[PDB]
């Protein structure tokens, strides 16, 4: 038994997709609801929207953007052009808002279902699809960026903690360089780092949820996971002990690192792919390593949490769509037996109302 | 200008 | 959907 | 000064 569960939800070379446009710079997933993919079909550029509950019936329209990305969960489309930003709702055929930056969008990304993140070469803004709202400024650059390949955007819940990830070739490896900043205090702190997501989590006790910033990073000295809560606890509240725990790679896969997390709050768990598609599950609580076995052959270049489950869902470059979730039954079972690890089963067993610790 | 062709 | 082996 | 301490 296993304490995760693979599937395959599609294959895009079997919908025509041209595997050149399978790609990081071309193939956008901002949630499991919608996948975009920008292709020329002799002279025109289209956009190809494939709806996930619709699969086989993808729609081609033209377009002159460099980027598309589609709403998390309505078939609205933000859209840009150099410093040329517009948002299109799809089924009113209506061009719902335009903006003029002053400086070219080198990464987009929808940060909810109503704001869109902005990341130029020097600032990130926010800008909201509500009422009449223009971008906003929410923080200036740090020069530890400066030059790199931004690849992820995220924040908290309530968006008061900002996350931009980048990455550059430096002594030959992949190096992570992350941008943390407060909103509340208006201070950034570089972090080196791969991947990241924040989560709630509510430790047996507390009144509250604390509010966690998970990490991963291939440094130097190695692999390392840490969950460390940000901020100030809330009145009342027990402080979150940080933890921190290897990310173990085998030594045939010594130029892999960390490019995907996403985190479950059904479960308490973190998943973790790397660039060379090895999947990783691990306690949200302890960081304990739950899991790892290899999910693809091929990168996996773009993720999003996937709702029904709460796991993973993401698109390689042979363009197979596959997510990873928890096995319900399995996974309690699975820490008692075969990780030996009793006292994480129970835990985990009575914190997310999972069967199989009646024996242990 | 336009980016999206929806007609 | 899909079930998957895993590749190791 | 710092916002975390690992």
């Amino acid at each position: 038994i296993l304490p995760i569960r693979f599937q395959e939800h599609l294959q895009l070379q079997n919908l025509g997709i041209n595997p050149a446009n399978i790609g990081f710079s071309t193939l956008t997933m901002e949630s499991d609801k919608f996948i975009c993919i920008r292709e020329k079909v002799g002279e025109q550029a289209q956009v190809v929207i494939i709806d996930m509950n619709d699969p086989s019936n993808p729609i081609r329209r033209p377009i002159s953007a460099d980027s598309a990305i589609m709403n998390p969960a309505s078939k609205v489309i933000a859209l840009k052009a150099g410093k040329t930003l517009q948002i299109f709702n799809i089924e009113m055929k209506s061009k719902m808002k335009a903006h003029t930056m002053t400086d070219d969008v080198t990464f987009w990304k929808w940060i909810s279902l109503n704001t869109v993140a902005l990341v130029t070469d020097n600032a990130v803004y926010h800008w909201s699809m509500e009422g009449e709202s223009q971008p906003v400024k929410m923080f200036d650059r740090h020069s530890s960026l400066a030059g790199c390949q931004i690849i992820n955007y995220r924040t908290d819940a309530k968006q008061k903690w900002l996350l931009l990830t980048g990455i550059s070739a430096q002594q030959n490896r992949v190096v992570g360089a992350m941008q943390l900043y407060s909103v509340d205090r208006k201070v950034s702190q570089p972090i080196e780092g791969h991947a990241a997501s924040f989560a709630q989590f509510k430790m047996e006790g507390n009144a509250e949820e604390s509010t966690l910033f998970c990490f991963a990073v291939r440094g130097q000295a190695g692999g390392k996971l840490h969950i460390i809560e940000v901020g100030t606890p809330p009145t009342g509240n027990q402080p979150f002990p940080k933890k921190a725990v290897d990310v173990f790679f085998p030594p045939e896969a010594q130029n892999d690192f960390p490019v995907a997390m996403q985190i479950s709050e059904k479960h308490d768990v973190v998943f973790l792919i790397t660039k060379y598609g090895y999947i990783h599950l691990y306690d949200l609580e302890t960081g304990t390593c739950i899991y790892m076995n290899r999910i693809s052959g091929e990168t996996i270049f773009v993720t999003a949490p996937h709702e029904a489950t709460a796991g993973i869902i993401g698109v390689n470059r042979k363009g197979q769509v596959l997510s990873v979730c928890v096995e319900e039954e399995n996974i309690i079972p699975y820490i008692t037996n075969v990780l030996q690890n009793p006292d994480l089963a129970l835990r985990m067993a009575v914190r997310n109302n999972l069967a199989g610790a009646e024996e242990l | 200008e336009t980016l999206l062709d929806l007609d």
